[PDB]
C-alpha cells in the first residue's frame, strides 16, 4: 500500500488513488445543482455556515469569470479559487489575442487541462474541488463540469456533493426544452431545501446565479428577493 | 610613448632599464617611479603605460605565477612559459568586454636547472611584447618615443660577448641619447641585471 | 527528480546495469558476419498477428550512407540511440567534409550509454546494438551493450537465440569468405534458431559493400532465400 | 520521489562513505594490472581475458595510442585501468583535455603529479556533491618530467593517490605485491623490468608457459629527439632525448618471453 | 557572377560562370558555383562566398536527417522554406542570394531567395552582377514547353551575355540538368575563351637562386 | 520499489508500463479500426450512461489537423493531454518545413514523448492507446494511400490492417483474424469493411448496436479530410448487416 | 589597415608529386621593423604545411588553437589528419567568428601519401576556400605575387625546378613591397622527404 | 541540481552528519603542532614503512602562502579541496589590499567554509580537522585549530586525529613557555610516540621560523628520534 502516496504512480489495477481520494473531498461537501434552459443557465448552491456572526456574501461559492460566464465551486473553496483565477486569465487572453469572448466549450477544456496537469507530477497534489462552468457566448447557453481528474463533460442538468443521488432523481422530472429561468429558480431552490440534512448542518443559506436573455447575457447573482 | 624602456641580452645576463616619469598632462608629478618589476627570483618585466593598467596587469601575472608555484613544489617556472601566459592574457583582453590592457612589456629571465633530471639549456632570455599580444624572442628591444634612436645604436654597437663593464657603459650611452633627442623629458632611469645569481640593481646607471 | 537510480551494492555490483542487460538478452535474435570485402547484418521481425502490417516494422537502420545498425531488446530505447547516431554523423561531415569513421561513431554511442548509468533521475538503456560500416581502415562490425562497453567482432549474435547462433558461426566461419557467401551463412544461421518458417517478409537484411550500406528490399531477399 | 533517494553523498555512522567502499570492492574483482619503475623507464603490464577466435582488430592507423588496457594521455604520460570500463573512458577524456589545455596555455608539458591531482579532484567531487554514484575506477599512471624524472602513481576510488616503485591492482594483488617486494631492486634496466613484469603476471594467471596473446605491455621511455628545424623555428631548442609511450607488439615480446621462461625453469629446478 | 535557371517540359536547367574576384583581380578562374543539396535538388549561389557555402551546407545536412527519419524523397518547397527562415533571422547580414531548382512528386520547381529572406517562384530567373545582361536573353528566348536541347542552348546563351559584358563574370559555362530520375552536372559545357598566343616558357637554370643553409628530413 | 518508479525489475521488465496498460482496459470501452481499398474507418463506443448528459459533448475522436484524426482509448483526460501535444507538434512541423506533417511522422513523434517518461523518474505515464488515421502520398506515382498507426504507453509505434483496442480486445481481434482469411482487407469496399468492424464490436460486447451507440470517423481517397460520418450512413451499414 | 599592420607574405606551388611553400621573414609595426627572423610557416605533420599571414597576435593565437585541436584529433582518431579534412576544419573555425573575425589569411599545402596527389587551398578571413591546381598566395605583396606566378609557373615541374620558380617569384614581389622581405624560407615536400632552405635576399 | 537537505537536527539537539564527520577525523593519522618563542613545529604520523613506497614521499603538510602552513587529520581528499580554497584566498587578499594576509584572518575564512558545508542543501560536511600556523609581518607566531563544525580556537600546543586525547594529556603536563627551535622539535617527536609505534620513517616534520621553512630530511630526523628514544627508557 505504498502505491497511494503520490499522484505520479499507477496501482496494479490501473488506478491513480490520490485522485480518487481528492474526489472523496468533493463528495462530502455541500450540494450544488444547475440547469440549462432555452434562455440561459441557472446555478444554485448550499452554503453551510460555521458561525451565526458572518456578514452576507462571506465565503461565496459563485464567481464571474467574464461578462457572459461564471463558475460555481464544490468541495474545497480555496482550491476552487485557484481555478477561478486561471479561468479569468484564459477569458482575458481570448479577448486580448483573438478578439472574441471565449466560447463555453473552449473555456471548459482549458480548465480541464489545467486540473489534469496536477495529477501527473510527484511534487503537486490534485485539486479537491469540482467546478461547474456556465456560459452564454456565440455558441449558445452551455453548462459543463470539470472534476479533480481533469475530466470534462456537458450537461442539461447536474448535481454535485453529498445530496447528489437524491437531487439527480428530482432533476430528471424537469422538461429542459420548455422551462424558463424564473421557473428554474423556484424548482432548483426547492430541491436544495429538501435534501438539506437538519441534524448535521444547522445553519445554511442558498446562493443563486444566472446568465440569460433577461439579463442581456450578463452572468450575475439573482436579486435576494427571488427566493 | 611618453616613457622609454630598453633591454638587451649578452652571454650571461640581461640588462633592463626604464624611465621614472609620472605625469598629469604637461606637469611632472614625480620622476622616480620604479617600472622594472620583479616577478620571481630570476625574472623581471619592464612595462610602459598609464599607472592603472600597468599595476593591475603585473599584479595579475604575479598572483597566477605564485599560485602555479605552490601547486608544483615551489619550483622555478621557465621563462618561455611565463611569456606564453602573459601573451595569452594580453590577447584574451583584446577580445573581451573591458578591452585591451594598454601596456607594452619586455620580459627577461635567467633559466636555471630544476633538478638532476632536467635537460633544459640554462641561459638568459628576452621577449618583446606589445599591448595586442604580439610576442617575439629578441637579442635587444625597446618601447616608447626613444626606442628608434636606441635600436639603431645597438644595431651599431651591441655584441653577444660584451663583459659586464662594457654593457653598463653601453646602457649609459643609450639612456643619454634619449635625454638628448626626445622632447618629452625622461631625466632618470632605473636599471636592473638578471644573472645566474638573481636580480640586482645597477646603481651607476641613471 | 535529480538523484541517481543506479548504485553500487555490497559486492561491488551495479544491479540496474545487469537487469538492463537481461532485458537486452530477451529480445529477438540479430546477427552479423564480416567478410573480406563487406559485412552483413540480419534480424528476425515476427509480428504478434497477421493484422499487423509487416512492411513498416524496421529492425535494421541506415545511420548514414556508409554505416548501419541492428538491435535486440527494448525497441523504443533503440530509437533514441539511432537518432543521436544520425545526428553525430552529420555533425562530423559539416566539420571535416568526410564520412565519420565507425570507430568514432561507436565511441560516441558508448558515451551516451554511460551517461544513463550515472546521471540523476534516469535508468539505463535496455538494448544492445550491432553496428556495421566501411571507412578508410576497411570494413567493421561492432557490438555495444547497456554498460557502454563495446567489442569488435568477426561474427556474432545478440538476443534470445544467441548462444546457439554463436556456436554455429564458430564452426562455419573462415577468414577468406566473399560477401555473397557471408549473406548465405547469415541466413542459414538464422533459420536454425527460427520458430516457424523463415520468409522474406518476416526477416530483414542489410549489407555493406563497395563502401556503401544498403537494406535489401523484400524482392532482393526472396532471391537469396530460394537458393538456401 | 524523495522516499526513493538512496543518499549516495551522506555520511554513515562511523564517518564512512558506503558507495566509495563498495566501488573499491568492484576494482578488486577486475583484471590484474602491474607497474614497475626502472632506471630506463616505467613498465605497465596487464592480463587480458580469455581469447575467443571470433574477436577482431579495430585496425587503427597508429598502434601506440590505445590497447585493451593501456591508454596514452600525452606524449609524456600513459596509464592503465582497473574497474568499470565505460567510467574509465569518461575520466580518460577529462585527463586528455586537461593535459592538452595546459600545453595550450603555457606551451610546455603538464607535470605528472599535477595531472594526477586534477584527476583525483574530479573523483572527490562526486563523493561530496550532487546525489549520484561515484566513479568505479583505479588508475596506474606512468610519467616523465623535468622536476622528478620517471614516476609511477596509483589513484583509488576515494580520490587519493600515492607514489610507488612497484605496485599491483586488480584480482591477485596480494600475491603480485609479495613477489615484487622480493625481486625489485634500485638498479633495474628497462629490459630487466619487462622480464620481471611477465614473470609476476605468469604467476598470478597460473600458467607454466606465458601466452603472448593473453598479455599486454607498455613502456614510458626516452628516445632520441627527431628533427630540429632551426630554419622554421630560429629560437626553438629541443634536448637530446624526448619521452615516448609505446605499446609492445608480439614481435618485440618474443625474446623477452623466452628469458622469462628460462628463469621459470631454473626456479623449478632448485626446488 | 552570373547565375541562371529555366523550367522545361520535364525538368530544370541551372547555369553559372566560373570566375571569382577579389577587388579588380581574378583569384580563381574555375570556381564551382553549383552546389549539391539533395539527389533531386541543386543550388547556385551569388553573394559573399563563405555565407553562401555555410547556408547551403547546413540545409543540405538537415534535409539528409529528414530523409532518414521520414523515409521519403526531399521536397523542393522544404528546402526553400528552411533557407528562407535562416536568412530572415540574420536580417541580411548573412549575404547569400540563391537560385534553387529541383524535381519532386509535384513536378519541376524553380525559385530565388534574396538575402533578406524573400522568395519568388518563377519559370526563368537570374541573379548576380551579370543578372541584367542574362535576363535580356531569357526574355527574348524563353517559351513554354521547351525541349531539353532548346533549354540548354538558352541557358548557355544567357551565361555568355554575362561573361562578355559584365567585368565580374567570366571564363566558361557550367550547366546542371535535373530530371525526375537523375541529376547530371556538365562542367565546362562551353569554353569560348581559349589561349590565342601560346605561353612563352621561361626556364631558370637549377642553381640560379642563392641559398645560405639547408636541412633535410626522411619520412 | 521497481513497482513504484521506472527502474528495471530483476527479470528485465518495467512495472509502471504494465500497469499503465491495465488503465487502458479499466476505462471499459472498445474501439475498432479497419483499412479498406480507398479509405480508413474508425468505430468507437459512445457511452452516455447519465440521461442528463448532453451527448454531442462526449467524444473520443479529435482532429489533429484537417487531414489527421485520432481516437483515444483509456484514461480520458490523459488522452486529451496528448491531443494538445500532438496539435502543437503538427504546427511546429509546418512552420519549420512549410508543409503539413505526414501521419507516420507524427505518430513517431508522439511515440518519443511516451518513451521519455519510461526512462525519466517523476512524471506519470499516460494510460492510453492513441490511434492515428490519415492518407499518405507515394513518391513514385503520387497516389494516396490510407494508414492506421497505433501508439501505446511503452512508446511502441506500429501500423495495422485492422485493430481492436480496449475491453475484450482479445475476443474482437480473434474475430477479425478469422474474417481476414476470406479476403484481404485492402480489396474490400467501404460497406464490406464496415460490416466486419460492426460485427466484431457486437460479437465482443455481446449486444446489439444502434447508430447512437457508436461514433465513426473516416478519411478517403475522394476526400482526404478526417470527418465524422453522419448517423444516417451508419444506420444503413447496420441495417445491411442485420439482413445477412 | 589591420591586415597590413604586421607585414609578411606567403606562396605555395604544385608540381609532379611535390609542392613548395615559401614565406618572407619580416615582422613589423607599420613601417618600423622589430625582427628579421620571423618565418610564417607551421608544419602540421609530414604531409601538411600551413602558412599564416595577417595581424601577428591573431597568427599566434589562431595557430595555437589549431595545434590544440590537432592533438586531440590524434588521440581520439588514432591517425594523422589529411589535407582536405584539415582545410575544412580551419574553415569551420574561421566561420565560427563570422561577426568578429580572426584577422588572418591561411594558405594550406598537402600531399596524399598513398596516391601522390597534391592539394592547395587559400582562404579569406571568414573561411571561404579556393582550391586551384597551380598556386595560391596571400599577404602584403599578394597582387605582385599573383602576377609573378602566372608568368613563371608551368605544369609538371620536379622538386628542384619548382623551387627556383617559387624563390624568384617571392624575391621579385618582395622587392616592390615595403612591408615584406629580408629573404625567405622554403619547404620542399615529396612523398619520401621534406627539405627546408633559407634563401638570401635584400636587407632593406 | 540535487538540493536535498542532508544535515538536519534530530530530537535531542544533535546534528548527526556533523558528529559522523568528527568520527572520521578520530580515525585519521595523528598530527601535532607546537608554538615556541620564535618557531612553530608541525609533526605528522605517516601511513607506514614499505619496501615498495617511493622514497620521495607525497607531502601531507601544505604551504598556503610564504608564511603560513597547514596540517590535517581525516579524509585526505577532502583536505586537498580545502587547501585549494585557502591558497586562492591568500592571493585574492594580496590583489585587494596589497599586504600579505594575517594568519587569524585566513583561519576565519577556512572555518567559514567548513561551517557553510554543514548548512548547505545538496552537500555533506568536510570530514577534516586542520592545524594552521604562521607568522605575521611583525614576527609574532600564531597557531590555530579548526573542527568540521567550523569552530576555531588558538593553542600553544595541540593534537588531532587518533589518540588525540592521550597526546593532549601528555602535552598538558610537560609543556613549558618559551622553548628553543631544538627543544620544540624534541617535545613534538616525544608527544607523537605516545600514539605511534616506531619512529623510523613514520614521521614527517616541518619547522617554520620567521622568514624560513624546512621539510626536515631523514638524517637530521634520525638524530632527533634516537635522542628521544633514549630518554623514554628512563
Amino acid at each position: 500500500t505504498e502505491h497511494d502516496q503520490s499522484t505520479d504512480i499507477f496501482s496494479a489495477d490501473g488506478r491513480v488513488f490520490q485522485v480518487e481520494y481528492a474526489c472523496k473531498a468533493v463528495d462530502n461537501g455541500s450540494t450544488a445543482v444547475a440547469a440549462c434552459c432555452t434562455d440561459g443557465v441557472v446555478v444554485a448552491v448550499e452554503k453551510i455556515l460555521t458561525s451565526r456572526m458572518l456578514e452576507e456574501g462571506s465565503n461565496d461559492r459563485i464567481h464571474a469569470v467574464d461578462r457572459q460566464a461564471g463558475v460555481c465551486i464544490c468541495g474545497m473553496l480555496p482550491d476552487g479559487r485557484a481555478v477561478v483565477s486561471r479561468a479569468r486569465a484564459e477569458a482575458e487572453n481570448s479577448r486580448d489575442v483573438f478578439a472574441t469572448p471565449i466560447p463555453g466549450s473552449v473555456l471548459a477544456s482549458r480548465i480541464g487541462e489545467f486540473m489534469h496537469v496536477y495529477t501527473t507530477h510527484y511534487a503537486y497534489r490534485p485539486f479537491g474541488c469540482s467546478v461547474i462552468i456556465a456560459s452564454y457566448a456565440d455558441d449558445g447557453p452551455q453548462l459543463f463540469v470539470s472534476d479533480p481528474s481533469g475530466t470534462v463533460a456537458g450537461y442539461y442538468g447536474i448535481a454535485l456533493g453529498k445530496g447528489k443521488t437524491v437531487a439527480k432523481t428530482e432533476l430528471e422530472k424537469l422538461n429542459f426544452k420548455s422551462i424558463t429561468c424564473d421557473e428554474a429558480v423556484v424548482k432548483l431552490t426547492k430541491i436544495l431545501h429538501d435534501v438539506h440534512d437538519k441534524s448535521k448542518d444547522k445553519l445554511y443559506e442558498l446562493e443563486v446565479a444566472w446568465v440569460c436573455n433577461k439579463s442581456n447575457c450578463v452572468f450575475q447573482h439573482v436579486p435576494n428577493d427571488m427566493i | 610613448m611618453s616613457e622609454t624602456t630598453i633591454a638587451f641580452r649578452c652571454n650571461g645576463f640581461v640588462l633592463v632599464a626604464a624611465a621614472g616619469l609620472n605625469a598629469f598632462y604637461y606637469i611632472k608629478i614625480m620622476d622616480t617611479e620604479d617600472k622594472v618589476t620583479q616577478l620571481d627570483s630570476h625574472k623581471v618585466v619592464a612595462c610602459a603605460g598609464e599607472n592603472g593598467p600597468r599595476v593591475n596587469f603585473v599584479e595579475y601575472i604575479k598572483c597566477n605565477m605564485a599560485l602555479k608555484r605552490m601547486r608544483e613544489h615551489g619550483r622555478v617556472i621557465r621563462t618561455s612559459a611565463a611569456a606564453s601566459f602573459m601573451r595569452n592574457a594580453l590577447a584574451g583582453a583584446l577580445r573581451s568586454r573591458d578591452g585591451a590592457y594598454l601596456v607594452n612589456c619586455l620580459l627577461a629571465g635567467y633559466d636555471v636547472a630544476a633538478s638532476s633530471d632536467d635537460d633544459i639549456a640554462t641561459g638568459p632570455h628576452l621577449y618583446y611584447m606589445d599591448y595586442l599580444g604580439t610576442m617575439q624572442e629578441v637579442p635587444y628591444g625597446c618601447h616608447g618615443y626613444g626606442a628608434s634612436f636606441v635600436i639603431a645604436m645597438l644595431d651599431r654597437l651591441w655584441r653577444p660577448d660584451l663583459t659586464a663593464q662594457e654593457a653598463v657603459d653601453l646602457m649609459q650611452k643609450c639612456c643619454d641619447e634619449v635625454k638628448k633627442r626626445v622632447v618629452i623629458s625622461n631625466d632618470k632611469f632605473i636599471c636592473k641585471a638578471v644573472t645566474e645569481n638573481g636580480v640586482e640593481i645597477v646603481n651607476t646607471v641613471s | 527528480s535529480a538523484y541517481g537510480l543506479t548504485t553500487f551494492s555490497p559486492s561491488g555490483r551495479l544491479v540496474q546495469i545487469e537487469y538492463a542487460t537481461t532485458a537486452a538478452s530477451k529480445g529477438t535474435t540479430a546477427l552479423g558476419v564480416k567478410a573480406m570485402d563487406g559485412v552483413v547484418i540480419a534480424a528476425e521481425k515476427k509480428t504478434t498477428s497477421p493484422l499487423a502490417a509487416s512492411l513498416t516494422v524496421q529492425k535494421v537502420f541506415v545511420l548514414d550512407d556508409h554505416v548501419g545498425c541492428t538491435y535486440s531488446g527494448i525497441g523504443p530505447d533503440c530509437r533514441v540511440l539511432v537518432d543521436a547516431a544520425r545526428k553525430a554523423c552529420q555533425k562530423y561531415r559539416l566539420t571535416y567534409h568526410e564520412p565519420m569513421p565507425v570507430s568514432q561513431l561507436v565511441r560516441h554511442i558508448s558515451s551516451l550509454y554511460q551517461e544513463f548509468t550515472q546521471s540523476g533521475g534516469v535508468r539505463p538503456f535496455g538494448c544492445s546494438l550491432l553496428v556495421a560500416g566501411a571507412d578508410s581502415q576497411g570494413n567493421h562490425l561492432y557490438q555495444v551493450d547497456p554498460s557502454g562497453t563495446f567489442w569488435a567482432w568477426k561474427a556474432t549474435s545478440i538476443g534470445k537465440g544467441s548462444t546457439d547462433a554463436k556456436t554455429f558461426l564458430e564452426k562455419r566461419y573462415t577468414n577468406e569468405m566473399e560477401i555473397e557467401d557471408a549473406v548465405h551463412t547469415a541466413l542459414l544461421t538464422l533459420k536454425e534458431g527460427f520458430d516457424g518458417t523463415m520468409t522474406a517478409e518476416n526477416t530483414q537484411v542489410g549489407r555493406v559493400s563497395e563502401g556503401k550500406f544498403e537494406l535489401f528490399t523484400v524482392d532482393q531477399l526472396k532471391d537469396y532465400l530460394d537458393q538456401i | 520521489s524523495s522516499r526513493y533517494d538512496s543518499r549516495t553523498t551522506t555520511f554513515s555512522p562511523e564517518g564512512r562513505l558506503y558507495q566509495v567502499e563498495y566501488a573499491e570492492e568492484a576494482i578488486s574483482q577486475a583484471g590484474t594490472v602491474i607497474g614497475i619503475l626502472t632506471t630506463g623507464g616505467v613498465v605497465l603490464g596487464a592480463e587480458k581475458g580469455v581469447q575467443n577466435s571470433l574477436f577482431d582488430s579495430e585496425n587503427m592507423e597508429d598502434k601506440n595510442i590505445s590497447g585493451e588496457k593501456m591508454y596514452k594521455i600525452a606524449s609524456h604520460i600513459g596509464c592503465s585501468v582497473a574497474g568499470v570500463t565505460s567510467d574509465a573512458y569518461a575520466l580518460l577524456n577529462y585527463a586528455r583535455l586537461s593535459a592538452n589545455r595546459h600545453h595550450y596555455t603555457y606551451q610546455e608539458p603538464m607535470a605528472a603529479e599535477d595531472l594526477c591531482r586534477l584527476l583525483c579532484d574530479e573523483k572527490q567531487l562526486y563523493t561530496q556533491y550532487g546525489g549520484v554514484r561515484p566513479f568505479g575506477v583505479s588508475f596506474l599512471l606512468a610519467g616523465w618530467d623535468r622536476h622528478h624524472g620517471y614516476q609511477l602513481y596509483h589513484t583509488d576510488t576515494s580520490g587519493n593517490y600515492n607514489a610507488w616503485r612497484a605496485y599491483a591492482i586488480g584480482q591477485n594483488d596480494q600475491v603480485a605485491q609479495s613477489l615484487l617486494k622480493r625481486d625489485w631492486k634500485p638498479e633495474l634496466t628497462l629490459d630487466e623490468g619487462i622480464v620481471l613484469c611477465l614473470r609476476v603476471l605468469g604467476k598470478t594467471m597460473d600458467t607454466v608457459k606465458l601466452s603472448a596473446e593473453r598479455l599486454e605491455v607498455a613502456v614510458l621511455h626516452k628516445v632520441p629527439a627527431p628533427a630540429t628545424q632551426k630554419l622554421l623555428e630560429p629560437y626553438g631548442v629541443l634536448p637530446k632525448t624526448v619521452p615516448e609511450f609505446k605499446i609492445l607488439r608480439e614481435t618485440d615480446l618474443k625474446p623477452l618471453i623466452a628469458e622469462a621462461d628460462r628463469q621459470r625453469e631454473a626456479e623449478e629446478a632448485a626446488e | 557572377t552570373t547565375i541562371v535557371g529555366v523550367v522545361y517540359k520535364e525538368g530544370v536547367v541551372l547555369g553559372a560562370d566560373t570566375r571569382a574576384t577579389e577587388g579588380s583581380i581574378v583569384a580563381d578562374k574555375r570556381c564551382k558555383k553549383i552546389h549539391y543539396m539533395a539527389p533531386n535538388i541543386m543550388c547556385c549561389g551569388a553573394g559573399t562566398a563563405a555565407d553562401t557555402e555555410a547556408v547551403t551546407n547546413m540545409v543540405s545536412a538537415n534535409l539528409a536527417l529528414h530523409r532518414l527519419d521520414t523515409g521519403k524523397q526531399s521536397r523542393v518547397h522544404e528546402a526553400l522554406t528552411m533557407l528562407k527562415r535562416h536568412l530572415y533571422r540574420y536580417q541580411g547580414h548573412v549575404s547569400a542570394a540563391l537560385v534553387l531548382g529541383g524535381v519532386d512528386v509535384e513536378g519541376p520547381f524553380l525559385a530565388t531567395v534574396a538575402p533578406h529572406g524573400s522568395t519568388d517562384r518563377l519559370p526563368f530567373v537570374s541573379m548576380g552582377s551579370g543578372s541584367i545582361a542574362a535576363m535580356s536573353a531569357l526574355e527574348t528566348g524563353y517559351k513554354e514547353n521547351m525541349t531539353l536541347e532548346e533549354a540548354k542552348e538558352l541557358v548557355a546563351s544567357a551565361i555568355r551575355k554575362g561573361i562578355f559584358n559584365d567585368p565580374y563574370s567570366g571564363t566558361q559555362v557550367d550547366l546542371c540538368v535535373i530530371t525526375k530520375t537523375k541529376t547530371e552536372l556538365l562542367i565546362g559545357y562551353d569554353k569560348p575563351n581559349e589561349r590565342k598566343y601560346p605561353k612563352q616558357e621561361i626556364r631558370f637554370p637549377p642553381g640560379t637562386t642563392p641559398v645560405l643553409r639547408e636541412e633535410i628530413r626522411r619520412l | 520499489f521497481d513497482k513504484y518508479i521506472t527502474v528495471f525489475s530483476p527479470e528485465g521488465s518495467l512495472y509502471q508500463v504494465e500497469y499503465a496498460f491495465k488503465a487502458v482496459t479499466y476505462a471499459g470501452l472498445l474501439t475498432v479500426a479497419i483499412r479498406c481499398k480507398d479509405a480508413v474507418l474508425v468505430f468507437t463506443q459512445h457511452n452516455v450512461p447519465d440521461r442528463l448528459m448532453r451527448p454531442d459533448t462526449i467524444t473520443s475522436l479529435h482532429n489533429i489537423n484537417k487531414d489527421i484524426g485520432t481516437c483515444i482509448t483509456g484514461r480520458a483526460p490523459d488522452g486529451k493531454s496528448l491531443v494538445q501535444k500532438a496539435r502543437q507538434e503538427a504546427s511546429e512541423y509546418k512552420y519549420r518545413y512549410g508543409s503539413p506533417i505526414p501521419v507516420s511522422v507524427l505518430a513517431k513523434r508522439v511515440a518519443d514523448m511516451a518513451q521519455v517518461r519510461t526512462q525519466h523518474a517523476g512524471l506519470r505515464l499516460m494510460g492510453v492507446v492513441m490511434t492515428f488515421l490519415g492518407m499518405e502520398q507515394n513518391d513514385a506515382d503520387g497516389s494516396w494511400v490510407p494508414q492506421i498507426y497505433c501508439v501505446d504507453p511503452a512508446g511502441w509505434c506500429g501500423s495495422y490492417h485492422a485493430c481492436a483496442i480496449g475491453k475484450k480486445q482479445i475476443e474482437a481481434n480473434a474475430f477479425l483474424e478469422k474474417k481476414q482469411k476470406n479476403a484481404p482487407f485492402h480489396t474490400l469496399s467501404q460497406k464490406d469493411a464496415a460490416m466486419i468492424a460492426l460485427a466484431a464490436l457486437q460479437s465482443a460486447l455481446g449486444a446489439s448496436l444502434k447508430a447512437t451507440d457508436v461514433e465513426v470517423g473516416r478519411c478517403s481517397v475522394e476526400d482526404h479530410c478526417f470527418r465524422r460520418v453522419p448517423d444516417e450512413d451508419v444506420e444503413e451499414w447496420l441495417t445491411a448487416l442485420a439482413e445477412a | 589597415s589591420i591586415l597590413t599592420y604586421s607585414g609578411g607574405s606567403c606562396l605555395a606551388m604544385a608540381g609532379d608529386g611535390c609542392f613548395v611553400i615559401v614565406s618572407d621573414n619580416r615582422l613589423g609595426e607599420q613601417l618600423k621593423t622589430i625582427s628579421m627572423e620571423v618565418p610564417k610557416l607551421h608544419v602540421i605533420n609530414e604531409s601538411i604545411v600551413l602558412g599564416l599571414t595577417g595581424l601577428r597576435t591573431d597568427q599566434q593565437t589562431f595557430s595555437e588553437k589549431v595545434r590544440f585541436r590537432n592533438e586531440l584529433y590524434k588521440l581520439r582518431e588514432e591517425r594523422e589528419i589529411g589535407g582536405k579534412a584539415f582545410a575544412a576544419l580551419v574553415s569551420s573555425m574561421l566561420y565560427e567568428a563570422r561577426f568578429g573575425p580572426w584577422f588572418v589569411e591561411p594558405v594550406i599545402a598537402s600531399i596524399d601519401k598513398r596516391t601522390g596527389e597534391v592539394y592547395l587551398c587559400a582562404m579569406d578571413l571568414i573561411g571561404a576556400p579556393c582550391e586551384p591546381e597551380d598556386y595560391v598566395c596571400a599577404g602584403t605583396c599578394a597582387e605582385s605575387l599573383h602576377g609573378m606566378c602566372e608568368a613563371l609557373w608551368r605544369p609538371g615541374l620536379g622538386p628542384e625546378e619548382l623551387f627556383e620558380v617559387a624563390a624568384q617569384a617571392m624575391l621579385s614581389a618582395c622587392d616592390r613591397d615595403s612591408l615584406s622581405g629580408y629573404g625567405a624560407v622554403a619547404a620542399i615536400v615529396t612523398r619520401d622527404k621534406m627539405t627546408t632552405r633559407l634563401i638570401n635576399g635584400r636587407k632593406d | 541540481s540535487y538540493d536535498r537537505a542532508i544535515t538536519v537536527f534530530s530530537p535531542d539537539g544533535h546534528l548527526f552528519q556533523v558528529e559522523y564527520a568528527q568520527e572520521a577525523v578520530r580515525k585519521g593519522l595523528c598530527a601535532v603542532g607546537v608554538r615556541g618563542k620564535d618557531s612553530i613545529i608541525f609533526a605528522v604520523e605517516k601511513k607506514s614503512v614499505q619496501k615498495l613506497q617511493d622514497s620521495r614521499t607525497i607531502r601531507k603538510i601544505y604551504k598556503l602562502d610564504e608564511h603560513i602552513y597547514l596540517a590535517f587529520a581525516g579524509l585526505s581528499a577532502d583536505a586537498r579541496v580545502l587547501v585549494n580554497h585557502a591558497q586562492l584566498e591568500c592571493q585574492r587578499f594580496r590583489l585587494n589590499y596589497e599586504d600579505a594576509v594575517d594568519v587569524d584572518l585566513l583561519v576565519r575564512y577556512v572555518a567559514k567554509v567548513q561551517q557553510k558545508s554543514t548548512q548547505s542543501s545538496g552537500s555533506r560536511p568536510y570530514g577534516v580537522s586542520t592545524i594552521i600556523g604562521g607568522f605575521n609581518e611583525n614576527g609574532q607566531p600564531h597557531l590555530w585549530k579548526t573542527d568540521p563544525s567550523g569552530m576555531s580556537s588558538a593553542w600553544r600546543a595541540v593534537a588531532i586525529g587518533r589518540n588525540d586525547k592521550t597526546v593532549l594529556e601528555f602535552m598538558e603536563k610537560s609543556y613549558q613557555e618559551n622553548m628553543t627551535r631544538d627543544q620544540c622539535v624534541h617535545f613534538a617527536i616525544k608527544a607523537l610516540l605516545e600514539a605511534v609505534e616506531s619512529g623510523s620513517k613514520n614521521i614527517e616534520l616541518v619547522v617554520l621560523e620567521n622568514k624560513k621553512a624546512l621539510y626536515m630530511g631523514d638524517d637530521e630526523l634520525r638524530k632527533f628520534v634516537v635522542e628521544v628514544e633514549k630518554e623514554r627508557e628512563e
